[PDB]
């Protein structure tokens, strides 16, 4: 009869917004090529086009990327930028 | 000439 106006915590099926996708570009950068390493391989993961170019480039499109794939990107970036001097 | 929210590693 009314919409409950959910607020979900689907980690892999909420849309991101471009702030939150011009923030995981930086994060991403945020990372040396040590780390970067897993982050193209979550990609490619859902990728294949990536998988079609050279490893050495990264191939991201935050549009045509679904939940699934940039939120694990976030999530990765971010379990590695929680730095200890943001949590001591 | 501004291209999409996207990130090349390295070479373009």
């Amino acid at each position: 009869a009314s919409a409950s106006y959910d607020s979900e915590e689907e980690e892999e099926g909420l849309p991101m917004s471009y702030d939150e996708k011009r923030q995981l570009s930086l994060d991403i950068n945020r990372l040396p090529g040590e780390k970067l390493g897993r982050v193209v391989h979550i990609i490619q993961s859902r990728e294949p086009s990536l998988r079609d170019s050279n490893p050495d480039e990264i191939e991201i499109d935050f549009e045509t990327l679904k939940p699934t794939t940039l939120r694990e990107l976030e999530r990765y970036v971010k379990s590695c930028l929680q730095k200890k001097q943001r949590k001591p | 000439k501004v291209a999409p929210l996207k990130i090349k590693l390295g070479g373009f």
